[PDB]
């Protein structure tokens, strides 16, 4: 068959690190607003917003993540739906 | 089987990503509660600073989970 269903596989895992990074990055700008202006309405409007955007990159990466479940494992069954 | 312990090493490190997807957002709502619950203070800025490198680790574990199947991909590809 074709070796290619696991690269694809490689490929999500390479988009999910990348998408683990920003993610990572996004909470360490929370560290900061938190830290230091957690107080401030203005700045939790701020947090808020990187909040929803790290839910996105989590949603991103669990859809990744089962396409890997069917890639990897099941790649000759019907996991489509994830 | 050599193959069924493969696909049992998939499932654990898939199954065990996932989980920690639910350990992320569960702690990434509680962030947000916070926020949006009225009567902050500075020990609810302690919580979420604690809940954020929780989140963080919990990346970094999930980084590695995908590293090691993604070496798996390689060997079995």
């Amino acid at each position: 068959t074709e070796k290619r269903l696991l690269e694809e596989a490689e490929r999500a895992h390479r988009e999910q690190k990348e998408i683990i990074k920003k993610a990572q990055e996004l909470h360490r700008r929370l560290e900061e607003i938190v830290r230091q202006s957690g107080s401030s309405e203005e700045a939790k409007k701020e947090a808020k917003k990187i909040l929803e955007e790290i839910r996105e990159l989590s949603k991103r990466s669990l859809e990744l993540l089962r396409e890997i479940l069917y890639l990897s494992q099941e790649q000759k069954g019907s996991l489509v739906p994830r | 089987g050599t193959k069924e312990d493969i696909l049992e090493r998939q499932r654990k490190i898939i199954e065990r990503a996932q989980e920690i997807h639910r350990r992320q957002q569960e702690i990434l709502e509680e962030l947000e509660r916070i926020i949006r619950k009225p009567g902050s203070s500075e020990e609810a800025m302690k919580r979420m600073l604690k809940l954020l490198e929780e989140s963080l680790r919990l990346l970094k574990e999930l980084l590695e989970l995908s590293e090691e199947s993604a070496q798996l991909l390689y060997e079995q590809r």
